[PDB]
RNA sequence: UCCCCCGUGCCCAUAGCGGCGUGGAACCACCCGUUCCCAUUCCGAACACGGAAGUGAAACGCGCCAGCGCCGAUGGUACUGGGCGGGCGACCGCCUGGGAGAGUAGGUCGGUGCGGGGG
RNA sequence: CAUCGAUCAACGGAUAAAAGUUACCCCGGGGAUAACAGGCUGAUCUCCCCCGAGCGUCCACAGCGGCGGGGAGGUUUGGC
RNA sequence: UCGCCUCCUAAAAGGUAACGGAGGCGCCCAAAGGUCCCCUCAGGCGGGACGGAAAUCCGCCGGAGAGCGCAAGGGUAGAA
RNA sequence: AGAGCACUGAUAGGGCUAGGGGGCCCACCAGCCUACCAAACCCUGUCAAACUCCGAAGGGUCCCAGGUGGAGCCUGGGAGUGAGGGCGCGAGCGAUAACGUCCGCGUCCGAGCGCGGGAACAACCGAGACCGCCAGCUAAGGCCCCCAAGUCUGGGCUAAGUGGUAAAGGAUGUGGCGCCGCGAAGACAGCCAGGAGGUUGGCUUAGAAGCAGCCAUCCUUUAAAGAGUGCGUAAUAGCUCACUGGUCGAGUGGCGCCGCGCCGAAAAUGAUCGGGGCCUAAGCCCAGCGCCGAAGCUGCGGGUCUGGGGGAUGACCCCA
């Protein structure tokens, strides 16, 4: 019955959270992060901005929306005010 | 082509889109969001002469003393395909100085 | 071919799109239920098309083997079976229009058809044309 | 308007989480227990959720 | 060629699906009507009258028009139909296909060959009013290795194309025999 | 309030491609010269200055076509929540909600806000 | 406070410093786990058949059944 | 094989196992770092002394199929 | 999921065409045809976990509203658990085997081996058991006997014990449907009469007269015969095939589909749907009323827990 041993495809990595994390009318504080993603997929907005892994943060408080610029990609902003 | 266009869009409001014709020169103040156009300056659609550069720099002295009293002072430059050099500066180099 | 190795299985779902219409040819098979047709009955049915009339038709095979078999030999249990050792298959669902021909009259081809039906381990029913065309 | 009315005759034995769940919304506990209450559509759809469980009466 | 039709409005489609009916709709340029016929009578006409034959509808209003299929959703698995588009005509131009009616046999089928009517039909660009019938082709010049495609055809009167000359219609092919089997499963 | 031109912003191909006509009064571009600012990994090609000999050919904006491209219903279907049924088997069927994809008729050679100049 | 000495790669790292044999063996437990069989399957095995290209002096079927296809048994080799 | 990275299996939030299917890392860059400015590919057609299917050039077509150090994926010429 | 070919690759046919294969220009080194292999591109029709121009049901998250549930939150004391298993589904592995395994959702056993149907049968079906009662309603499932309940009513189906376990396949089993041919000028089956010359068609062989193979796709006298549907032949001759006539006398044939059946189908102690036994319905399809049925619900009684309520109260009294 003895066979043989082994091949090379079972190596993995190990999760990244991709997500959107805040959505589209939630309230979020300052500071707060609203996507994580690999890229440029949702580009950032009125009051938002991304350091170094596209890491879209509100710039100051407010409320999450979604617009699309159909060719421009896609946009997340902040609506301060209230 | 444009790129400062969205360089500024970045940073606050008050696009100064200048355009520059062979023998033309416009200078709006023109502020996004509401997307709206505010002071008007020009010369070959105003009245000033023609001789290029030393005509910039008046248009240039025109949108201060009509935008001082509109309550204007925060300068948001908008270089076009130009390079900021004979023309533009001298429109520019007025503003301020206005 | 080129292709890349070896390829899951796929469970033979919903018995649709695996489905076509008699198009460039005059009767054509139809398959009754689902299978995993192998490139080794194909050729079978294939040649006992054109033995039944020497000289004569043209046969239109329409399913083509773009799958993976997979065996081990009589081991146990480690790594994914290189396999292949019968080759490759075609997935089949009803509706298909399996083979169809050109070149003869029916009672000249009534059997062709009959007789390959015969290679195939699902029930087939030959399809005269209707001309039904989208 | 009227009302809702609702009767069960079924078990919550071999369905799911969120369908019990429903029923202690409604309320329903035991056998041939009754609910009634005011045909509002955000409560319509837990019945609509369980509409093989419950049997339902207009009043 | 004449053929009854009736009116489906909101009931449900697998119903008379069963009892023997069929659904379809019509369509053209300023109505669209949910309707439903028998499926015996449109399979005892349309066999021939296929997506070309004189098409008519008389409905219990009384009314009565030339019309035409332009799709059949046919059942994929049980080999049946179930829906049909219905193209209501009036007089402005309409594409539609033509049968190919081929006439004689080649010369290729002599020494060895099949004919493959590639496209018994083309999409053509007419009017209603000039509803030609075939466009006949002296296909038999043709031997093992002569094609014939859109450029290759004298139109009927009235009559011209939407596809391209520059496609195909019909060819005779080599046969096959067992000859040839060598070069086959051993090679 | 409207039409043309210029700068520009939005809706993101019912704006695009190709072809066809028009526009030069002002508009803008081509165009003259590189003396000075500036500049080309050679070059006033481009960036730039000075400017009126020439023109709308280019490029550009405006109107027509529908060949490509795009948009694209209704209808019906696959599929699927959820409840249920049949075959040991691969799988299939019923009901209530949801409802595609592609294919059809059809539509499309953009729409709009601000300012400035000229009507 | 800043910084250095890591296949501590068995990479959350027992020590700073470590390989084997035992059928001369023993102990504590495990069918949570292998051989013999009981059970599931039935890939292979045995038997059986379907079409029918051809053999058989002329002719598919007296007897034979290419390429294929579907089954029964659970006697082999195996898998669980 | 043991740590870490990319795609699928991952059943459309995250995450998901198997001695499942396929591939990488233990480096590197004083410029591959930042600021300001200029430019925008691969490929194809057709002409071009070398070479020659493929050398630098030129006209047209060319919206991303090139490039972004290394595996893969996301992203991206309205630049990275 | 689905579907599609616009990216990644895969593919059958045809087409036009870079390259090469046969053949001439037989060589300046190029060229034309081509039942040849072949990419670029197009149409026809497609394949995909690591393809997506598209795209769901569902899924997750914030707001609003219902929702008082042993909801949710916070603090602290204490544990246990961290081997699981079955079934339905979506995948991977495996042989589109395994009462095999690794995952996801949900369910249940474990902790419900406590009850009722499934003969028996932990997780298949119903249904959460606080106790008592010789009370009633029911679910699953059942109604000839063990075995409680219609040998119930109407309408079909099958002659095998199908029911009461299995295929590709064969068929002249049976019933229902639809599509047509024939026929009073006389049709299906039977019976009588005739059934030929050109022609031993051309190639082919020891031979080919129709019966070896290949090929096309003739002319006739006659009311009617086809380069012949089988046998038979070595080739032949012989019969009979359809076809014409008469006979004749109340009808006939062919295609496919479905509803139910037949064979296929051979194993080891003794055999059987659980057993008997069954318009032989007590089996299958449909419709209707009725009945039995579990600890589920209801009825009365008792206990205990949480909460409210009565008391200027221990206790007791009420209701969920
Ligand atoms: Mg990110
Ligand atoms: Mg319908
Ligand atoms: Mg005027
Ligand atoms: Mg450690
Ligand atoms: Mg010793
Ligand atoms: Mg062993
Ligand atoms: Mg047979
Ligand atoms: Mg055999
Ligand atoms: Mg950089
Ligand atoms: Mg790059
Ligand atoms: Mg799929
Ligand atoms: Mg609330
Ligand atoms: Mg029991
Ligand atoms: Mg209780
Ligand atoms: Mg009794
Ligand atoms: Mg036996
Ligand atoms: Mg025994």
């Amino acid at each position: 019955k003895k066979g043989l041993g082994s091949t090379r495809n079972g190596r993995d990595s190990q999760a990244k959270r991709l997500g959107v994390k805040r959505y589209e009318g939630q309230v979020v504080r300052a500071g707060n992060i609203l996507v994580r993603q690999r890229g440029t997929r949702f580009k950032p907005g009125k009051n938002v901005g991304m350091g170094r892994d596209f890491t879209l943060f509100a710039l100051v408080d407010g409320v999450v929306e979604f617009q699309d610029r159909g060719r421009l990609g896609r946009y997340v902003h902040v609506r301060p005010l209230a | 082509k444009f790129r400062v266009r969205n360089r500024i869009k970045r940073t606050g409001r008050l696009r100064l889109s200048v355009f520059r014709s062979l023998k033309h020169i416009y200078a709006q103040i023109i502020d996004d969001e509401k997307g709206v156009t505010l002071v008007s300056a020009s010369s070959l659609a105003l009245k000033l002469k023609g001789n290029k550069t030393e005509v910039a720099r008046q248009v240039g002295r025109a949108l201060a003393e009509k935008a001082l009293a509109l309550g204007i002072k925060q300068v948001a430059f908008d270089r076009g395909p130009y390079k900021y050099h004979g023309r533009v500066k001298a429109l520019a180099e007025g503003a301020r100085e206005g | 071919r080129m292709k890349y190795r070896k390829q899951q299985r796929g469970r033979l779902k919903g018995a649709t799109k695996g489905g076509d219409y008699v198009a460039f040819g005059d009767f054509g098979l139809v398959a009754l239920e689902p299978a995993w047709i192998t490139a080794q009955q194909i050729e079978a049915a294939r040649v006992a098309m054109v033995r039944h009339f020497r000289r004569g038709g043209k046969i239109f095979i329409r399913i083509f083997p773009d799958k993976p078999y997979t065996k081990k030999p009589l081991e146990v249990r480690m790594g994914k079976g290189k396999g292949n050792v019968e080759g490759y298959v075609a997935v089949v669902k009803p509706g298909r229009v399996m083979f169809e021909v050109a070149g003869v009259t029916e009672e000249q081809a009534m059997e062709a058809l009959r007789i390959a039906g015969h290679k195939l381990p699902i029930k087939t029913k030959i399809v005269r044309r209707d001309a039904y065309d989208e | 308007m009227p009302r809702l009315k609702v009767k069960l005759v079924k078990s919550p034995i071999g369905y799911p989480k969120d369908q019990k769940a429903a029923l202690k919304a409604l309320g329903l506990r035991r056998l041939q227990q009754e609910r009634v209450l005011e045909d509002t559509p955000a409560i319509r759809g837990n019945v609509e959720k369980v509409a093989h469980l419950v049997r339902v009466e207009v009043v | 060629y004449r053929l009854k039709a009736y009116y489906r409005e909101g009931e449900k489609p697998s119903a008379l699906r069963r009892a023997g009916k069929l659904p379809g709709v019509m369509y053209n340029r300023h109505l669209n009507r949910k309707v439903y016929v028998d499926l015996v009578e449109f399979d005892k006409v349309f066999r021939q009258a296929s997506i070309h034959h004189v098409i008519v509808l008389e409905l219990p209003d009384g009314q009565s028009l030339p019309t035409l299929v332009r799709q059949v959703n046919l059942d994929k698995r049980r080999r049946r139909p179930e829906h049909v588009d219905f193209f209501v005509l009036s007089d402005e131009p309409v594409e539609m296909y033509v049968p190919l009616r081929f006439v004689g046999t080649p010369a290729g089928v002599r020494a060895g060959g099949v004919l493959q009517e590639i496209h018994r039909d083309i999409l053509v660009k007419v009017s209603p009013r000039n509803i030609p019938e075939f466009i006949e082709v002296d296909v038999s010049g043709l031997e093992i290795g002569d094609s014939l495609h859109a450029s290759d055809l004298k139109l009927p009167p009235g009559v011209e194309l939407a596809v391209s000359p520059e496609e195909t219609i019909a060819a005779v092919v080599p046969p096959e025999d067992v000859e040839k089997l060598a070069e086959e499963a051993a090679a």
